[PDB]
């Protein structure tokens, strides 16, 4: 009927390769894919979570802009590299591994601590070398889950801890095309095929899911559319240690508070009956006491109370 | 580097200064992010001699507009070099060529 | 000679291609000049100049 | 200068680091006004905080 | 100028030529629909003030 | 912390007219308002359900450049009037009314033959004009159900008139994306869409069934 349209289901996962692959949504009415890539990609890109490498820890080094015996690159060549480290991590949002290493040769990831909820993906990425045989290296890296691009600048510590900008998304790069799909008995159905390529720690099928779920839970808000003062100014005046005609005369005059005390000036004071200028002086030495004066201007006075 | 360029970037790059150039060839004896020890030919030696080059690189030192000077290697362990060639680079320098 | 190394690497000879709209997912109307150019950053910096 | 493609013909763009120094002693009235500050040397201080 | 000249040109042979529109929102529609062409000659409803 | 994204707190509604309102949202993450604003103009101008004049048959008019006299406008102008005409029909979807006038005056909607099932949404629409007093007008419409917009060429008896036919409720669409922050983020989207109906339904409905339509579109994904 006219009021009825045909839901896309996901029909096949080809696995081109351990970071490439293509996923298959059939069927699909006549703008219908158009619709779905563009905000598919644009979410895919955007939102998905992953983990990364956060701060490093070297036995010898102090700070970035530094060298170590016996090894071939820089400090910030060596941060560069754990930059790209990709790591699954099954069971929590933060974990530390460790790596040690002597000898002459490559320092690359098969090399780092066995640890039982981390799964590294690739473990030919290439750390650092070691040129000398009497040489080593241990390192503590520290990895966590996230979302977005965080750089360290924007997020004491002791010396020799160094930060790493953290890019936490698992995706490349996302491609799609819309073609005709065979159905059964109609020619005016189509078919919509995501071409993904990441780092090898997401799942497609999850990654889809996830995307999906984020864009219904933002698109439930249309489906139901419809439309400090200080401390010491909130203390009552008898906490000022005034004498017993003062305590009387301001009384009289309905002040209960020194937010209310300190908006009125000398001359009301003085223009009030029963009191003299001994007795404003001896107000005015106990508001001094406290960082106080008289003839203070407030906005929107009782606090609201 | 540039990747379209004009053919003067590695007379550039050498006459500059900033790159390491070996004076004798030989052999790659010692490579670190600091330092090269080249191990130098014998006949390329004089009577009464230890054969060997070494190289103390630049490391991140401030220049006259407050800026970064910094050699890092281009050779591996045990690579044969010429009199001439490029041991290492200096800033804006990639492989012996200009790099800006 | 730039078109046959173009030919020799499967691009098209015009040095246009399609592009699309990354907000809306729409094709541009007419083919973009796209490539590869070497870009300089240069010692005037907003931090010196506010 | 850069451009703003998005403003309207009667407004600019300025950074807010700028402004923060530029409306100093507005801001220290503003703060005395209601409550927030004091003494002018609260005042000083909450906004070398930048709170 | 650029922009405003290439949205106000017309063209010989161009998508959606020859139809007749009730307005200026239905030529919105039209175009952003990609059932006619921005170039595309047609006859339109126009009500003006003087 | 990962899987939690910032909603719409802000839900502003100005309403310019009975079929024209505007509507902002915000708080949004970065780059959602586009997404949101181009799912939701795109559903709403392709795929709408409702109903609309198809064809039209007149019996002094054989082709659509005849001549009709005692009728001040001319066929094309007939034709125009027509596509304007919003009506709801809620028995079938095909339906045929007959028009017949006679006279001199403004001949509008509110002289179509009632009929229980069929409703027009404005009586006060202006079919044709009649000038001579012995000048009679007798027309069958036919109205049907579909989506969207159909062009008459695509579809390409003897005086038999083919009209545009849109479905759609939906006269305009646009949205704009500004910028928006909470106290600590500030590179935050504000969405404002703005619309306006030919009076079948209220624009708030049209977003509300847009909406429902991208929604049910998940279902088989959404955990």
């Amino acid at each position: 009927s006219v009021t009825e349209f045909l839901k896309p289901r996901l029909v096949d996962i080809e696995q081109v390769s351990s970071t490439h692959a293509k996923v298959t949504l059939e069927p699909l009415e006549r703008g219908f894919g158009h619709t779905l890539g563009n905000a598919l990609r644009r979410i895919l890109l955007s939102s998905m979570p992953g983990c990364a490498v956060t701060e490093v820890e070297i036995d010898g080094v102090l700070h970035e802009y530094s060298t170590k015996e016996g090894v071939q690159e820089d400090i910030l060549e060596i941060l560069l590299n754990l930059k790209g480290l990709a790591v699954r991590v099954q069971g929590k949002d933060e974990v530390i591994l460790t790596l040690n290493k002597s000898g002459i040769g490559p320092v690359t990831a098969a090399d780092i601590t066995h640890d039982g909820d981390v799964e590294i993906v690739k473990p030919q990425h290439v750390i650092c070398h070691l040129t000398d045989e009497n040489a080593s290296i241990s390192m503590r890296i520290k990895v966590q889950r996230g979302r977005g691009y965080v750089p360290a600048s924007t997020r004491e510590r002791p010396i020799g801890r160094l930060l790493v900008d953290a890019c936490y998304s698992p995706v490349e790069r996302i491609a799609y095309n819309v073609e005709a799909a065979r159905v059964e008995q109609r020619t005016d159905l189509d078919k919509l095929v995501i071409e993904m390529e990441t780092n090898g720690t997401i799942d497609p099928e999850e990654a889809i899911r996830r995307a999906a779920t984020i864009l219904a839970e933002q698109l439930e808000a249309f489906v139901d559319l419809r439309d400090e003062f200080d401390p010491i100014l909130l203390r009552p005046v008898d906490d000022l240690e005034l004498t017993v005609r003062s305590a009387n005369c301001l009384k009289a005059e309905a002040i209960h508070y020194i937010g209310d005390l300190v908006q009125r000036t000398e001359v009301e004071l003085l223009k009030t009956p029963n009191l003299g200028k001994k007795s404003l002086t001896e107000i005015k030495d106990v508001l001094a006491s406290r960082g106080l004066s008289l003839g203070m201007r407030l906005e929107n006075w009782p606090p609201a109370s | 580097k540039p990747l379209v360029g004009t053919g003067m970037e590695r007379a550039v790059a050498v006459d500059s200064g900033v790159t390491a150039v070996a004076k004798r060839g030989g052999v790659v004896q010692y490579v670190d992010a600091s330092r090269i020890v080249i191990k130098v030919n014998e006949d390329e030696m004089y009577p009464g001699e230890a054969g060997i080059d070494i190289y103390n690189l630049t490391k991140y030192t401030r220049s006259n507009q407050n800026t970064c000077i910094n050699q890092m290697p281009c050779v591996s362990l045990g690579e044969p070099v010429e009199r001439g060639d490029v041991l290492a680079d200096g800033p804006s320098t990639d492989l012996g060529e200009l790099a800006l | 000679e730039i078109k046959e190394l173009l030919k020799l690497g499967d691009l098209p000879t015009s040095g246009q291609i399609r592009l699309y709209d990354g907000r809306t997912g729409e094709q541009f109307e007419r083919p973009v000049t796209v490539g590869y150019m070497y870009m300089l950053k240069l010692n005037h910096l907003v931090d010196d100049k506010m | 200068i850069t451009v703003g493609p998005y403003l309207r013909l009667h407004q600019c763009g300025l950074p807010k680091k700028m402004a923060l120094e530029l409306f100093k002693p507005f801001i220290y009235g503003k703060l005395e006004l209601r409550g927030l500050a004091t003494t002018i040397k609260a005042a000083k201080k909450m906004v070398e905080r930048e709170e | 100028v650029l922009g405003l000249y290439y949205m106000t040109r017309d063209c010989v042979n161009a998508k959606g030529e020859g139809m007749v529109l009730t307005g200026p929102k239905e030529a919105e529609r039209l175009y952003r629909s990609g059932l006619a062409s921005l170039h595309a000659r047609v006859k339109v409803r126009i009500t003006e003030y003087e």
